[PDB]
């Protein structure tokens, strides 16, 4: 196990960065327009998803005269961790030690 | 109480301090923080002296 030193005066939690690939169904996103020009609700190209039938209708075709078709986006998340305290105590009288 | 039509829509910025969070996702920080503090002065003393 390796060990990370908290800092000192920055509360009791640690938050770490996460970056999404383009082909993949985390990224969800709405910078969805397709090949022919159209807003729709997927703007990752079918991103995770091996069945050929699917994978070969989102493909970025493109005409001879371009246009605006086949934009993508990008997502982020966040992860966290967390600290605590423990401890115990004992205690003893004196002449236990001297009259043993 | 705003621009004119977008019909564009790109990756924007949209006020995550209240409301719509982001295109990218969530942000860390959100406001810059002013290091010194304002603190009020003292007050004054007329009878102690006499």
């Amino acid at each position: 196990a390796d060990t990370f030193s908290m800092p000192k005066h920055y509360g009791k939690e640690i938050v770490r960065l996460h970056y999404i690939p383009l082909l993949d169904d985390r990224n969800v996103n709405d910078q969805g327009i397709d090949a022919s020009g159209a807003t729709i609700a997927n703007g990752n190209l079918y991103g995770s998803s091996r069945d050929v039938g699917n994978i070969t209708a989102k493909m970025p075709t493109l005409t001879e005269i371009g246009g605006r078709v086949n934009r993508v986006g990008f997502k982020r998340v966040e992860i966290k961790g967390k600290l605590e305290k423990y401890g115990f105590f004992r205690e003893y009288t004196q002449e236990q030690l001297d009259f043993d | 109480m705003a621009g004119p039509v977008d019909n564009i829509k790109p990756m924007k910025y949209n006020d995550p301090a209240n409301g719509v969070e982001s295109s990218i996702g969530p942000q860390i920080h959100t406001r810059y923080w002013y290091k010194r503090a304002l603190i009020d002065a003292a007050k004054e003393a007329y009878f102690g002296q006499l």
